[PDB]
């Protein structure tokens, strides 16, 4: 099983960027996807989750209002649309992903994932 | 020789399976009453 | 069913029917590998000699400490919101151990339960939605938060986990017990059939003591046996030979 | 268009042989001079059981449908009848906006009066008669067919001649068996407060008198739940 | 109370721990029955 | 307060799963091939790990 990320880069201040992290090789089934990042020093930090089935999202506190999480079940692909991005958002972007259930969506935020992509750099500028 | 005589506190408190069975020792005691109440009218009957 | 490689999660518990064929039941009692082989209104024993009409094998997976709620009028998650058994079952439940199959380093979490619904399953019912459940008066609208949370959860199976939270294999084995042709029957074997004689006789399970005759009564082509006024049986039809 | 039920929708409710006898038993059977719809197309629904009609003289009427939303991605149990072959399948067909795989099941086989009881698995009772709207009389529907196909029904419809279509009720019935064990007469023992009677006494000969059949016992309406007044909270403020 | 009316039934379904209890209930039950009927006779028989 | 003729002391080992089988009406492999309790059972039955 593997996470193939995509999408990202340089985007000056108050554009938008675009995330995808396609999931390939046999799964038996998916519970969750989520985005994290990792600025350079820096801890990594939830960004975003999504629940397979149903597709409710959650989000980090500094994201609300300005990231979408997203779901292709038939492309096996999740994405973020980072919109009004600032400078606080230059970090390595993680895809992740988990077959754990869990009753209650806000789980996600802090779940350790079982998968992980490879990481994408998203840089902001003036 | 039941948990109780009311009927519905049976239903209400136990789960069906417990019920089932305090509600057939009910049953056996109302309906032997029953007999018994049949059987003496009959006799008095006989008499009158 | 029971050599299967994956088995269904309990909410989706899978169901296979069997019919016209021989059932050896002895290769299940006779077997070390089961747990819980606990039959309900009859003897696994017994069965070799018993027709049916049609059974049905409900399999799926549990956590040992939930076996239990697999019997007739048991209450719990499982028996409430995932697989309800009536009171007057008629069948067997067998379970067996499958920490070696189903659990992994890490944690399995393939196999799911459902934890909210707003009534307990009759018995025999399969739930497969994933709606929103709307713990308070607001309205959800597919949106999970406050009082609005999915309702099924993943098993955590690691081959360290408590025997009673391991997973067990459980199949569930119920008989059409009907008044109608049965295709199901046990390898006991026939015999010959001896007239104008008194003899313990046993069509298809039915079992008996008296005097077979030929018959005169004008039987339909699908009528399986006849009764008298008593609700005892009178004529019948010969399972081998119209 | 409505019509009457006379005495039809009569059938063996179960393959025991019985002659010469009343039997009480209850099952969905038709109500006695109930009303059934006319037509001479439209989908209509299955609420606990069908009875089915024709009157054919060119035999239009070629099969049924029945399932929830009659369309793929749900299973769909499709009759169709042509010629000598009756083809039942039970896969999520694409069926056609006007009707006239994952087969979990597959088998082959106005003066036609022909008469179809369809219940829930699936099980079919059928009868065919010569006839000169309803006729009046009296007859018995033999089980054909029994599908073990666990098909969940709600809605059917009809694939093409005169059709009368009624619905079963799960009602009482005393039966009337004859020396050949062939059902000859019926008493629905909820039409009128005679059949009550006739079923009581188990018999179809009422001779003079008064008969308590039943106890009549008002329900009641609504439920009152009363308590004292709420004080004296627990400091969960606290 | 029994899971049939039948004997044989449960004697070709149960073991002797079980089917004792199932006959007991239809055993209970007969005797009951034997028992009416027998009163009601003697009375009917003291009426002739 | 009772006396009587004979008491028996039937002893052996089993694995702990299998204790459930040492009582009257049990099945399995102990109950039916090793060891065989009446249905009218009248004694006591001990055991410890
Ligand atoms: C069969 O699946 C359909 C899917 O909607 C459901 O059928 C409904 O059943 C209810 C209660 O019987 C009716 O009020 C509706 O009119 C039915 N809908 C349709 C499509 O006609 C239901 O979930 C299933 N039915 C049963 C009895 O299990
Ligand atoms: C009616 O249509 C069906 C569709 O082919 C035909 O039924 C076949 O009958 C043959 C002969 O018994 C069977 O071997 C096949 O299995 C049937 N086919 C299927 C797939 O149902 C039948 O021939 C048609 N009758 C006519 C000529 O009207
Ligand atoms: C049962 O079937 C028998 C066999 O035909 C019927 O008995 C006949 O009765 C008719 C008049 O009802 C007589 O003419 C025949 O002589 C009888 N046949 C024989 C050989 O017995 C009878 O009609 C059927 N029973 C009912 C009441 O339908
Ligand atoms: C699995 O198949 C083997 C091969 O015959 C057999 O010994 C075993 O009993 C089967 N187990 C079941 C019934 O699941
Ligand atoms: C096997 O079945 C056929 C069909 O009923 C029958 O003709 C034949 O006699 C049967 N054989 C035995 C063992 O009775
Ligand atoms: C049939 O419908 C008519 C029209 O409403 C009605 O007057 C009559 O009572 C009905 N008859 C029945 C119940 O069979
Ligand atoms: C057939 O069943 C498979 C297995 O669940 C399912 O994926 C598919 O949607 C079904 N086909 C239809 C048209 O329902
Ligand atoms: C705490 O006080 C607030 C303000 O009145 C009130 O809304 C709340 O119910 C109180 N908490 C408890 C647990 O009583």
């Amino acid at each position: 099983v593997q996470l193939v990320e995509s999408g990202g880069g340089l985007m000056q201040a108050g554009g938008s960027l675009r995330l995808s992290c396609a999931v390939s090789g046999r799964t038996f089934s998916t519970a969750a996807m989520g985005w994290f990042r990792q600025a350079p020093g820096k801890e990594r930090e939830f960004v975003a989750a999504i629940r397979w089935s149903g597709g409710s999202a959650y989000y980090a506190d500094s994201v609300k209002g300005r990231f979408t999480i997203s779901r292709d079940k038939a492309k096996n692909t999740v994405y973020l649309q980072m919109n009004s991005l600032k400078y606080e958002d230059t970090a390595v972007y993680y895809c992740a992903r988990t077959e754990y259930v869990s009753y209650l969506l806000s789980d996600y935020a802090t779940w350790p994932y079982d998968y992980w992509g490879q990481g994408t750099q998203v840089t902001v500028s003036s | 020789g039941a948990i109780s005589s009311v009927l519905n506190d049976i239903l209400s408190r136990l789960d069906p399976p417990e019920a089932e069975v305090q509600i057939d020792r009910l049953i056996t005691g109302r309906l032997q009453s029953l007999q018994t109440y049949v059987t003496q009218q009959l006799i008095r009957a006989a008499e009158i | 069913v029971f050599n299967a490689t994956r088995f269904a999660s309990v909410y989706a518990w899978n169901r296979k029917r069997i019919s016209n064929c021989v059932a050896d039941y002895s290769v299940l009692y006779n077997s070390a590998s089961f747990s819980t082989f606990k039959c309900y209104g009859v003897s696994p024993t017994k069965l070799n000699d018993l027709c049916f009409t049609n059974v049905y094998a409900d399999s799926f997976v549990i956590r040992g400490d939930e076996v239990r709620q697999i019997a007739p009028g048991q209450t719990g998650k499982i028996a409430d919101y995932n697989y309800k058994l009536p009171d007057d079952f008629t069948g067997c439940v067998i379970a067996w151990n499958s920490n070696n199959l189903d659990s992994k380093v890490g944690g399995n979490y393939n196999y799911l339960y459902r934890l909210f619904r707003k009534s307990n399953l009759k018995p025999f019912e399969r739930d497969i939605s994933t709606e929103i459940y709307q713990a308070g008066s607001t309205p959800c609208n597919g949106v999970e938060g406050f009082n609005c949370y999915f309702p099924l959860q993943s098993y955590g199976f690691q081959p360290t986990n408590g025997v009673g939270y391991q997973p067990y294999r459980v199949v569930v084995l119920s008989f059409e017990l009907l008044h109608a042709p049965a295709t199901v029957c046990g390898p006991k074997k026939s015999t010959n059939l001896v007239k104008n004689k008194c003899v313990n006789f046993n069509f298809n399970g039915l079992t008996g003591t008296g005097v077979l005759t030929e018959s005169n009564k004008k039987f339909l082509p699908f009528q399986q046996f006849g009764r008298d006024i008593a609700d005892t049986t009178d004529a019948v039809r010969d399972p081998q030979t119209l | 268009a409505y019509t009457n039920s006379f005495t039809r929708g009569v059938y063996y409710p179960d393959k025991v042989f019985r002659s010469s006898v009343l039997h009480s038993t209850q099952d969905l059977f038709l109500p006695f001079f109930s009303n059934v719809t006319w037509f001479h197309n439209p989908v209509l629904p299955f609420n606990d059981g069908v009875y089915f009609a024709s009157t054919e003289k060119s035999n239009i009427i070629r099969g049924w449908i029945f399932g929830t939303t009659l369309d793929s991605k749900t299973q769909s149990l499709l009759i169709v009848n042509n010629a000598t072959n009756v083809v039942i399948k039970v896969c999520e067909f694409q069926f056609c906006n006007d009707p006239f795989n994952n087969c979990t099941f597959e088998y082959v086989s106005f003066k036609n009066l022909r008469e179809f009881v369809f219940k829930n698995y699936f099980k079919i009772y059928s009868k065919h008669t010569p006839i000169n709207d309803l006729p009046q009389g009296f007859s018995a529907l033999e089980p054909l067919v029994d599908l073990p196909i666990g098909i969940n029904i709600t809605r059917f419809q009809t694939l093409l001649a005169a059709y009368y279509v009624g619905y079963l009720q799960p009602r009482t019935f005393l039966l009337k068996y004859n020396e050949n064990g062939t059902i000859t007469d019926a008493v629905d023992c909820a039409l009128d407060p005679l059949s009550e009677t006739k079923c009581t006494l188990k018999s179809f000969t009422v001779e003079k008198g008064i008969y308590q059949t039943s106890n009549f016992r008002v329900q009641p309406t609504e439920s009152i739940v009363r308590f004292p007044n709420i004080t004296n909270l627990c400091p969960f403020g606290e």
